[PDB]
């Protein structure tokens, strides 16, 4: 059927009164202070917020009016987003949203989404099967918004997105959609040519923000069968006839394009900064918890700096095509200066954690596993530390010494297990096991 | 068909196994410290036992190029053997490689010394190494090998190197509480001096304990590993029994010559493995009457009676032979008349278990 | 008359997974989610996968509840290797799963009395095996241990039930967290700044669709509104007593009788 | 109605379940560190076994692609504080060279623990997915008892031949699913006059002495080696010395 983003409901929000609803683009547009974005997938929430931020940038570029805070958005944005009704369309005879040149290669709808397993080099998955169950229109839209932000490598032959492998994504958060849009508003002089227009002209480099935030690395056509589904069995909400498959090709991202994502975190050498999460506890890695500590040095130095607000971090850990884990976190912040070397030390806690794991009970060799019982109590102490991450980051009354003493009781009760003797030497070696703590390192 | 060996062995003050710091191996069992002998030490002592020279047929070495070069009086080929091994998957003088000795000698001499191609010669060497699994020590101990996929060429394929182990050995835990002891040794200077001091001062660590040893042999897996030659399987079983009864681990035996022989061996024939170490969960305390071997044998007989009167199958009777030198230590001293065939000779015991295995005599099977 | 039903959630391990887990890393939340306790009650009644969907969720979901955390269990990560294929091939699936170790929870659901009575009756008679969120986590204490009662608010119900000491000399939390569904108060009344979102309102359960909800935490202080209980048992075994005496009067009569 | 099986099994020093770094699997209970065997480890050990292989049986007992299997097992929490140990191994080059030692020269991990193992079966749903075959369900429950009585986790056992048998099994037919893990909030301290298994079984007995004060119980120990409750008190309905008659009594109670 004819589907439009403007009138048909595709956004999952919860109202501040407490009623969750699927609503359209106009409803989340002109309310903007009674609802909060509510998506089960955190990076779905971030991609929808990125789309709304890009729409606000387009509205400002065509109206020149800032969104003042504590008061909903300007009312001149709705007629500018309304008169192009055929424009944000998934159907119809004309331009289509996030769709491109003609296609031949066909892939299932399961790979557009990332959270549901896809057709791997296997046959069995997490109880999914391609070409049998499909996603709804809202799920298809939220999967299409995942393309410019969270597209990974497809085996070193298929290229990544416009911001390389999907890095850490950091932004400013508030209890309202008005505060959602206002706290992440900082624009640039050149906007760019976004992909909800037609085939954009490449011309020169330095696209800006609006062209780079909405870059399309994939395509979608989908072949519509005669009728369709009767009852949904993939999304969870029982809906009408749904999709079955799609058609995806790739576009080679060219060389150069000196460009910085406003929300991305970039290393010292300019490469993307990744989420350090993997279940594979290797020789050089010790699995602890969500790595909120990692994207802190670059974001608090270059893009955003110290600023009063909430820091929402989204981390999609990946290694080539292996979708490892997605997590999000909220950090309070006031902007009370910035200590350089301490925040740099905090920027890599995994090194000190792995170093503390690799230290053996008694021994000197360095390729040993160290103490594997410590590796099961580092996660709980890391989870206890991660609650006061704002006070850790700004260093008001929380520091490295004040937080790594939260390992103490777990260390005592692991040392009870590792030295299960009531002797003098066992007690002394237990006490030496007590004082083990992650000495910080300079890089 | 599982052959189960439960041995009770009292040892003189000795240090058969030691850890990094030169202490006897200790493990917690039943909440108390027990002297431990590693299963790998027992397996090595069995494989290097005097009852195994006519049966030992496997080498586990990383210096394979040395072995291949040793069958060449004048044909100097060591760098090319190292290169073909490096391309085979080993990364260096290699990783540890286990296979037969006559196989590596003859086949590697006729394969890698031949002036021929290079990649397919490595494939031939890999096939020779993987397929050389016809050795009863390899059949008992088991082996699988994985070469480095980085240094290996993409044109070399490896077949299945997984040899399933037909032998399970438990760590020999003491029947009583562990008694770690310290030996204060000096080393006198053979030339005199003005000071009269030792050349070296140290502390050795030793322990005397009554160990419980446990072995399990899978007959079907043993004849699957060694293929249809069942004569070699019976020879392997007899050689294992003789070696386990008559060989001790070669620890500090030059300083602690503890070559005591086991006072009790139970050889049981059953389809499910039983650990009788739960007999010694309660530590054995000495008393005025009887000795430690008698007390341990009594506790073991109590648990054997409890297991037979407990876990019992009418479809598969439990049956085993009890060993004591000239019937010195009986098993069921009070009531447990379970051992039907108390046997007072090792050769008689080997003959009886070989007869239960099938139509095999020890002299007939000592020819493979 | 009793408008509150109580659930006791205690086991060796427990895992109420959060929203950010259906990948191979499958973490847990610090408190029992609403979908978890709702599923426990659904098993206690014993309806099917879709019978929960067919008009059973909002009857149990409009029951604004609270969860009271007695002691904080620590987060233990288990290294779970799924065999995948053991049509089949030698590939091993890798996973790490989070569990709450040594934690006790009390869940108070407030609703109309007849639903509470039916819930307690089905809790005493679980037609299916119930557990602590994951099937490998059976409860160590009865889920129907604490009897239902009538209470006006969630706070009174969650402060009435005492805190049970497992043994005689154990450190008890001086401060005790409580996490409740956000009471809207009057009509309107947009949620306060401390109201966090939680995607644990079930509306379909195969596949699981979760709706967001507003979740607010208060703190309780033991000794003034939460009171401890007695030990009600013995911990150690201590086998029976030897060392008969030689001066008691019951000894001499038997001694003279044997003579 | 629910059949609950609480098994106490003392294992000789071994490594039955390995984590990522090779350690024995470890849990946290009673305010102390315990040795753990994962539930899926015991599940796969009971499954795929010729001891157990001797509408579809064993699909209902352990599920395969909304089966909701009748039998599930808890993680094996030890009754005492875990005692993990380093074993140091070397692998000889067994070819005469100028040096010595060639292998990994590494370290393995092992632990000995007395595990409490909980099993729960629902009878009614086990009949339900068996399409009303009550006799087949009774036979497969007896087969579960036979297997789980004499199957161990087939972990690292070639170098650690741990084939110990359980010294105590308690089977009840109670109303609500309860685990007796709370019995071992006390880690078992070993005394001179009693062993670890006797003290663990005594802790279980002193805990089932409660609960009833504020159902039945079949107790199995091999030839009455460990009696549940060292008194004449009505704590165990039937002290059973052999596993076959235990299975027979349970089956004739059920049907
Ligand atoms: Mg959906």
């Amino acid at each position: 059927v004819m589907y439009n983003l403007l009138c048909d409901n595709w956004v999952n929000v919860v109202y501040l009164s407490g009623k969750p609803d699927r609503i359209s683009l106009v409803q989340t547009l002109k309310d903007a202070h009674c609802l909060q974005l509510a998506y089960s997938n955190p990076m779905d929430r971030f991609t929808v917020f990125r789309f709304l931020l890009a729409l606000g940038y387009w509205c400002f570029a065509n109206t020149n009016v800032e969104p003042e805070p504590d008061k909903p958005l300007p009312v001149s944005w709705i007629p500018w987003l309304e008169e192009n009704k055929e424009y944000f369309e998934l159907f119809g005879d004309g331009k289509r949203f996030f769709q491109a040149d003609p296609s031949s290669r066909i892939r299932a709808i399961t790979d557009l989404i990332h959270e549901i397993p896809t057709a791997h080099n296997l046959c069995h998955f997490k109880h999914v099967t391609d070409y049998i169950d499909g996603l709804c229109e809202a799920c298809c839209i939220k999967g299409l918004l995942r393309l410019p932000v969270f597209t990974t490598v497809g085996g070193r032959g298929i290229g990544a997105g416009i911001n390389n492998t999907p890095p850490f994504y950091l932004l400013w958060h508030a209890n309202d959609l008005a505060g959602m849009l206002a706290q992440n508003w900082q624009p640039w002089d050149n906007m760019g040519i976004p992909a909800w227009l037609g085939s954009f002209q490449k011309e020169s480099r330095e696209v800006g923000l609006l062209a780079g935030m909405t870059w399309l690395p994939r395509k979608v056509y989908l072949h519509d069968p005669v009728p369709g589904q009767a009852a949904c069995c993939s999304c969870g909400l029982p809906s009408e006839a749904l999709v079955y498959s799609c058609s995806i090709e790739v576009e080679p991202v060219p060389k150069g394009l000196e460009w910085k994502d406003p929300h991305g975190v970039y290393t010292d050498q300019g490469k993307s900064l990744q989420s350090k999460i993997k279940l594979m506890s290797n020789d050089r890695y010790t699995f602890a918890d969500r790595d909120w500590y990692s994207p802190l040095f670059s974001y608090l130095h270059a893009e955003g700096n110290s600023r009063q607000g909430k820091l929402w971090l989204v981390g999609f850990a990946s290694d080539k095509a292996k979708s490892i884990d997605i997590w999000d976190k909220i950090i309070e912040l006031e902007g009370t200066d910035t200590n350089d070397e301490l925040l740099a030390q905090l920027a890599n806690r995994a090194t000190a954690l792995n170093a503390m794991r690799k230290k053996p009970l008694r021994g000197d060799f360095k390729k040993s596993v160290g103490t594997p019982q410590i590796a099961d109590i580092i996660p709980h102490a890391e989870n206890r530390i991660a609650i006061n991450a704002g006070k850790m980051t700004e260093n008001r009354g929380y520091s490295w010494q004040d937080a790594d003493t939260e390992y103490g009781e777990l260390l005592t009760k692991v040392a009870y297990s590792l030295e299960p003797a009531q002797t003098v030497d066992a007690r002394l070696k237990r006490g030496n096991f007590i004082s083990r703590k992650p000495w910080p390192i300079i890089p | 068909m599982l052959i189960e060996i439960h041995m009770i062995q009292n040892h003189s003050p000795a240090n058969l196994n030691r850890d990094d710091l030169g202490a006897p191996k200790t493990c917690y069992f039943g909440g108390v410290l027990r002297s431990r002998i590693s299963s790998q030490c027992i397996k090595r002592s069995i494989r290097t036992s005097n009852d195994f020279k006519a049966l030992l047929g496997g080498v586990r070495t990383r210096r394979l190029a040395d072995l291949i070069q040793q069958e060449a009086g004048e044909t100097e080929c060591w760098k090319k053997a190292q290169e073909i091994l490096n391309k085979c998957g080993f990364k260096n003088t290699k990783m540890l490689v286990f296979m037969s000795k006559d196989k590596i000698k003859d086949l590697a001499r006729i394969v890698l010394d031949n002036s021929l191609g290079l990649t397919e010669a490595a494939q031939q060497v890999a096939n020779v190494i993987a397929q050389a699994t016809l050795a009863p020590d390899i059949a008992l101990c088991g082996r699988m090998l994985e070469p480095n996929d980085k240094d290996k060429d993409k044109k070399v394929k490896w077949s299945n190197t997984t040899v399933e182990a037909a032998l399970q050995v438990a760590h020999a835990i003491s029947t009583h509480i562990a008694r770690p002891e310290i030996d204060y040794f000096v080393a006198a200077d053979d030339v005199p001096g003005e000071d009269a001091g030792a050349g070296h001062i140290g502390e050795s660590m030793f322990a005397s304990a009554c160990f419980y040893k446990y072995f399990s042999i899978d007959w079907e897996q043993l004849v699957k590993n060694l293929k249809g030659d069942t004569n070699l399987a019976a020879h392997t079983v007899g050689a294992f029994l003789l070696a386990a009864a008559k060989t001790n681990p070669s620890g500090k035996q030059n300083s602690f010559a503890a070559h005591n022989y086991p006072d009790g061996i139970l050889v049981e024939f059953k389809n499910s493995p039983i650990s009788y170490a739960n007999a010694f969960v309660r530590p054995v305390s000495v008393v005025k009457e009887s000795d430690l071997v008698e007390q341990s044998i009594g506790q073991l007989s109590n648990y054997v009676n409890d297991i037979r009167l407990g876990y019992y199958d009418e479809q598969s009777p439990v049956i085993g032979f009890w060993f004591s030198p000239n019937n010195r230590y009986p098993l069921g001293y009070k009531h447990s008349k379970l051992a039907s065939r108390n046997i007072g000779n090792l050769n008689e015991l080997v003959g009886a278990v070989l007869d239960y295995i099938g139509g095999f005599k020890w002299e007939e099977v000592q020819k493979s | 008359p009793p408008n509150t039903l109580f659930l006791r959630l205690e086991g060796a391990l427990q895992s109420w997974g959060s929203n950010e887990a259906k990948f191979a890393l499958r973490r847990t939340a610090d408190a029992p989610t609403k979908s978890g306790v709702l599923g426990l009650l659904c098993a206690a009644m014993g309806i099917g996968r879709a019978e929960a969907a067919d008009s059973w969720l909002p009857k149990l979901a409009n029951l604004r509840m609270g969860v009271r955390i007695d002691r904080p269990g620590i987060r233990w990560w288990d290294f779970h290797t799924v065999g995948a294929g053991q049509k089949t091939r030698a590939e091993t699936l890798l996973s790490r799963r989070e569990y709450l170790a040594d934690a006790s929870f009390l869940v108070a659901l407030q609703g109309e009395p007849e639903l509470v009575a039916k819930l307690s009756a089905a809790l005493a008679k679980p037609v299916w095996a119930i557990y602590l969120g994951r099937k490998s986590c059976p409860p160590s204490r009865p889920v129907c241990e604490h009897p239902p009662g009538f209470y006006n608010t969630l706070e009174e119900a969650l402060s009435a039930v005492p805190l049970q000491k497992r043994w005689h000399n154990e450190p008890l939390p001086q401060i005790l967290p409580c996490v409740m569904d956000w009471i809207p108060g009057y009509d309107g009344e947009h949620a306060p700044d401390d109201a966090e979102i939680h995607y644990d309102l079930p509306v379909s359960f195969q596949p699981p669709r979760h709706l967001p909800r507003f979740v607010i935490r208060r703190e309780l202080v033991v000794g003034e509104d939460v009171q401890v209980s007695r030990e009600t048992g013995t911990s150690v075994w201590r086998p029976k007593g030897t060392r008969a005496d030689y001066n008691n009067s019951e000894y001499k009569k038997v001694r003279a009788e044997r003579l």
